[PDB]
RNA sequence: CUGAAACUCAAAGGAAUUGACGGGGGCCCGCACAAGCGGUGGAGCAUGUGGUUUAAUUCGAAGCAACGCGAAGAACCUUACCAGGCCUUGACAUGCUAGGGAACCCGGGUGAAAGCCUGGGGUGCCCCGCGAGGGGAGCCCUAGCACAGGUGCUGCAUGGCCGUCGUCAGCUCGUGCCGUGAGGUGUUGGGUUAAGUCCCGCAACGAGCGCAACCCCCGCCGUUAGUUGCCAGCGGUUCGGCCGGGCACUCUAACGGGACUGCCCGCGAAAGCGGGAGGAAGGAGGGGACGACGUCUGGUCAGCAUGGCCCUUACGGCCUGGGCGACACACGUGCUACAAUGCCCACUACAAAGCGAUGCCACCCGGCAACGGGGAGCUAAUCGCAAAAAGGUGGGCCCAGUUCGGAUUGGGGUCUGCAACCCGACCCCAUGAAGCCGGAAUCGCUAGUAAUCGCGGAUCAGCCAUGCCGCGGUGAAUAC
RNA sequence: GCGGGGUGGAGCAGCCUGGUAGCUCGUCGGGCUCAUAACCCGAAGGUCGUCGGUUCAAAUCCGGCCCCCGCAACCA
């Protein structure tokens, strides 16, 4: 994974659209193209919009999902099985 | 399409590099891809004169250009005038010693790469593709060439159905290894598209 | 997508990751041999010629 | 064993190390 | 028996020529069959493909001769596909008009980036230059015109390059002769060979492209050369060719020699065939390089070249993300197996070819480990990659879905990279699936081969490599 | 009015004697072939016309309704 020696991965100009939410209090919609980001404590209860490479997939955010990267929560293929 | 080509099949034995010089694994591209940047110039300035050989040599940070020329003096200039202008053009992209210098062709009938550039032209020209082959080869052969092969392949008078067109004399034994084979290589462009002039010409053995 | 790429391929990209090779001769993406700088078709073709210092075909 | 990553033959065939084959 | 017409076709035919074919003949050959040995077809997985799915799952490849193929390295890049945000002489070449100042480097606002908006800072020359000031043009910027650009279509308009039948023994030409002519002749015929190989014969006589030879690797010997390579002898030896000393030997790498049916017996008109000797080598020594005229309207406009047809605020271009990695299924090539001629642990041997200065990294230390911090040597016959592995000695397992097999997943870490969600490799704890030798069918190999074992290299940040190109270890069975 | 019948896609067994659905072709997936057929190897699909009843259990026995085949319908 993600070498733990080194950092937790956010893309810089995301980190910050949360941070400043959280001084005026969130919360509006935020479109990314930040999958490579990770959901971080600080997301928690925002409604982000994840580009899955078609659309801005609103995900909430809760308690329970904080360690994952943010395109798991955006699908990149529609598939309904065959026949 | 199956035949060997017969130049490099003989490297190091009845034919030689046209860049003689060493370079270790981390500047070897850097001078081999200027004999490209000059080899160009050189042919696209010297095509006019009738050019046979493009030899570069090479020590440190200067090089010696031997060409080979059917006309000696649409190089050199006016009293050593073209073949200066050109040392000038030629140590802009080199940014190092441009020895330029300019040799005799003893026969530009027994040169492979001229009398294919010839007949190239002479197709470009709109002439019969036929005839001016076995012409070519009666070139060759009247002075005193062992062999003699020519091919043309294209579309010939402009015709739609492409065809390949072929003529030969004496012996051409591209199997032979001690045997010299001189091979050039002209591309025709015309109206109708571009055809593609192979020419063999067997010297002699060794 | 052809020339645009041979020469948006000299040029110092946004990462040092995206370098990737072009064959100096004909700008083949594929199949570029670093010690040339070519790709295996120019490799053959100048070689052939003689013009490749040093090159010569293998047999053994 | 050649497809089994925690032994001997199976790092060889890997050509890499650890515990299960130690440098 | 006598015997029409309407309608309808652009021919119906005769002989002979060259081909191709024959469940015709003859003579031969190729792991073609047979004789054997190991597989594939079942299983789990890697990879390519068909389908389907998808916003997109870019494109080509299609029976032998498409399918681990272009792809010798798809997370962005590559990348040609799709979604969204953008640029208009334009990411790029060669020209002119005029404006700035030339040039170049540093940061800023905004936005996913691109882009759009912005704040800095000084031009040479040669010149009237103690002075406002002026341009030429090395170059960047800016409003235009040329023109750029297109992996858009056409391999059925093309050059080039390649596959292919086929390493098969063939394909022709000049002249003469024959036939009204296509064409035949030679090239057929006897024999021989790996071969249109050579011999003998002949209205044929020669010539050419092919066969073979000339070139490389290997097997024996020699000359030359002796460090970083080698150590037979002697002497030192901290016990390591480590030092003296030497090039003898192994080797390294250039130049030669040698093999030719040359000698003997014999069968033969001859070319050759069976045998014998000498010799490291014997009848092409083993392998390689090398592929005739042509065939497949074969393959590639997507490597490149190129006619033409097509697009121009876009079929061009820049970016951020996604797709090329999807999954009811089918097929191709593979990897690992189902075990005892085996699995596992410890100790212990013997290769080769390669590769390596932000490269290989000895050695020391932290770590179960991947790795991490130290740090020496080496532009490399010096130093490193490096342990080769099957093997040998010893010990355990004891016929079990197992101490066989290592897929599937859970949890935890290392590294590369801006970034490993989709979508990398590796390490560790736990999980321990299918599979008990594979239906119809089907593949490879004739000897240092098959089978089995490990090692390297190209691409390459890392890597989905079990692929490919090589290298040595061990080493068969069988051909009536 | 009397007798017989309806079972994968087609055509027939199994019902009498209750428990268990079979045969040939066809369909689908694989193989041989350049390819198709044939041929070879595997594999899917009938909940037995319906509704009711007997039974522990009904394709099977009994009733209802439905559709089909055959025969009868004469003195008038
Ligand atoms: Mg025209
Ligand atoms: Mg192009
Ligand atoms: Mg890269
Ligand atoms: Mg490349
Ligand atoms: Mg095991
Ligand atoms: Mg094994
Ligand atoms: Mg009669
Ligand atoms: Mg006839
Ligand atoms: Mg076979
Ligand atoms: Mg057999
Ligand atoms: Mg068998
Ligand atoms: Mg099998
Ligand atoms: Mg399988
Ligand atoms: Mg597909
Ligand atoms: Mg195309
Ligand atoms: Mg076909
Ligand atoms: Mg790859
Ligand atoms: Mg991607
Ligand atoms: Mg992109
Ligand atoms: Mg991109
Ligand atoms: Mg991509
Ligand atoms: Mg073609
Ligand atoms: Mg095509
Ligand atoms: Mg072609
Ligand atoms: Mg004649
Ligand atoms: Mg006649
Ligand atoms: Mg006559
Ligand atoms: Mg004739
Ligand atoms: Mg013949
Ligand atoms: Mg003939
Ligand atoms: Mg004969
Ligand atoms: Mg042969
Ligand atoms: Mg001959
Ligand atoms: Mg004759
Ligand atoms: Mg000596
Ligand atoms: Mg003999
Ligand atoms: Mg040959
Ligand atoms: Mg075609
Ligand atoms: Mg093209
Ligand atoms: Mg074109
Ligand atoms: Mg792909
Ligand atoms: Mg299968
Ligand atoms: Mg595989
Ligand atoms: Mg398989
Ligand atoms: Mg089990
Ligand atoms: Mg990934
Ligand atoms: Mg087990
Ligand atoms: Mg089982
Ligand atoms: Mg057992
Ligand atoms: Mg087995
Ligand atoms: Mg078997
Ligand atoms: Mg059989
Ligand atoms: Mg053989
Ligand atoms: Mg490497
Ligand atoms: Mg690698
Ligand atoms: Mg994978
Ligand atoms: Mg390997
Ligand atoms: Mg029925
Ligand atoms: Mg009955
Ligand atoms: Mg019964
Ligand atoms: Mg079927
Ligand atoms: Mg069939
Ligand atoms: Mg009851
Ligand atoms: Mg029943
Ligand atoms: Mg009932
Ligand atoms: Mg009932
Ligand atoms: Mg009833
Ligand atoms: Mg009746
Ligand atoms: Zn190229």
């Amino acid at each position: 994974p993600r070498s733990l020696k080194k950092g937790v991965f956010v893309d810089d100009h995301l980190l910050e659209k949360v941070l400043e939410l959280n001084a005026k209090g969130e919360k509006r919609l935020i479109k990314t193209w930040s999958r490579r980001s990770t959901i971080v404590p600080e997301m928690v209860g925002h409604t982000i919009a994840v580009y899955n490479g078609k659309q801005h997939v609103p995900v909430y955010i809760t308690e329970n999902m904080v360690g994952h990267k943010l395109g798991e929560f955006a699908p990149t293929r529609t598939y309904r099985g065959h026949g | 399409g199956n035949k060997i080509h017969p130049i490099g099949f003989r490297l190091g034995i009845t034919r030689d590099w046209e860049s003689r010089w060493y370079a270790g694994k981390k500047q070897y591209r850097h001078l081999l891809l200027e004999d490209q940047r000059i080899r160009g110039l050189l042919e696209k300035e010297l095509y006019s004169a009738g050019l046979a050989r493009v030899d570069i040599e090479r020590a440190a940070d200067n090089v010696a250009v031997t060409v080979h020329v059917a006309k000696p003096g649409v190089v050199i200039g006016r009293g050593g005038e073209r073949i200066r202008v050109l040392r000038e053009e030629l140590a802009k992209l080199t940014g190092k010693n441009v020895a330029l210098n300019v040799q005799e062709v003893q026969n530009p009938n027994l040169s492979a790469p001229l009398v294919a550039q010839r007949v190239a032209e002479q197709i470009e020209r709109r002439f019969a593709v036929r005839r001016a082959i076995k012409q070519a080869v009666q070139r060759v052969m009247e002075s005193g060439a062992k062999g003699a092969k020519v091919i043309v392949s294209g579309r010939i008078g402009g015709a739609e159905q492409a065809r390949t067109e072929w003529a030969a004399q004496g012996r051409v034994p591209l199997h032979t290894l001690r045997a010299n084979i001189d091979y050039g290589f002209a591309l025709a462009r015309t109206t109708y598209g571009v055809l593609g002039v192979k020419a063999y010409i067997f010297l002699g053995e060794v | 997508a052809r020339k645009a790429l041979i020469e948006k391929a000299k040029r110092t990209p946004k990462f040092k990751v995206r370098a990737y090779t072009r064959c100096v001769r004909c700008g083949r993406a594929r199949s570029v041999y670093r010690f040339f700088g070519l790709c295996r078709i120019c490799l053959r073709e100048l070689a052939h010629k003689g013009q490749l210092p040093g090159v010569r075909k293998a047999s053994w | 064993g050649k497809g089994d990553r925690r032994t001997r033959r199976g790092k060889i065939w890997r050509g890499t190390y650890g515990k299960y084959r130690p440098r």
